[PDB]
């Protein structure tokens, strides 16, 4: 993923949460989805991935740590 | 398997396995899910109820220290969090993170559940592991609003940091 300042659509959207983005706005492109920052993140822990790798389970993105505790 | 039957609500079949005695209602799987945390999480109320009616641990932990309140919560399930409240539920139960049912709700927009929460007493001040507080996980129309209604029902708004007895 790679981190970008916003200066796009007015229907551009987080795919976590919904919300739309401000211009000049940090926000991150994770395979072409946006995220805010604070939404690019585990959604047991709500931490940065460490090194930007994460794991899915149903839906929500999860890191390493939550998801070999949860369901690996 | 129990679990199976509880993720999916197949109710004979739940029903069935808790006549057996031998059977322990309790027992997690693999992660430590119980029957009741994946009937909380998938929402399958009637299995919720049956399960607590014939005496399930409302407390229980998996692996990661969640509770059913917890999955109940982060899935929006709202009558089953209401159902767990009434049957004494630890609303205010820290995960292995810190995080409180109140964190989840926050973070998946959940709203009513949210609302439901700090209504029953949820405190909105008390940070998790990493010092956030449950109410700043939300966006900002439901921040302000549970900030309002957590005062209005008496709450101090200081921050909290966190703490347990391992903590230091
Ligand atoms: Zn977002
Ligand atoms: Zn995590």
């Amino acid at each position: 993923s790679e981190n970008l300042y916003f200066q796009g659509s007015a229907s551009a959207t987080c795919e976590r949460c919904k919300g739309g983005f401000a211009p000049a706005e940090k926000i991150v492109n994770s395979n072409g989805e946006l995220y805010h920052e604070q939404c690019f993140v585990c959604a047991q822990c709500f931490q940065q991935f460490p090194e930007g790798l994460f794991y899915e389970f149903e839906g929500r993105k999860y890191c390493e740590h939550d998801f070999q505790m949860l369901f690996a | 398997d129990i679990f199976t039957q509880c993720r999916e609500g197949n109710a004979v079949a739940v029903r069935l396995w808790l006549d057996n005695t031998e059977n322990d209602l309790n027992q997690g799987d693999d992660h430590g899910f119980s029957p009741l945390h994946w009937a909380c999480r998938e929402g399958r109320s009637a299995v919720v109820e049956m399960l607590i009616m014939r005496g399930a641990r409302i407390n229980v932990m998996n692996r990661g220290d969640d509770t059913p309140l917890h999955l109940a919560a982060s899935h929006g399930h709202r009558d089953i969090v209401q159902k767990l409240l009434q049957y004494k539920a630890d609303i205010n139960a820290v995960n292995e993170h810190g995080n409180v049912p109140l964190h989840y709700a926050c973070f998946w927009g959940q709203d009513q559940v949210a609302e439901d929460l700090v209504a029953n007493g949820a405190l909105v001040s008390i940070c998790n592991k990493y010092g956030e507080m449950p109410v700043d996980k939300a966006k900002a129309p439901l921040r302000e609003l549970l900030r309002e209604r957590a005062e209005k029902m008496g709450q101090n708004l200081n921050r909290i940091p966190y703490k347990d007895t391992f903590w230091k």
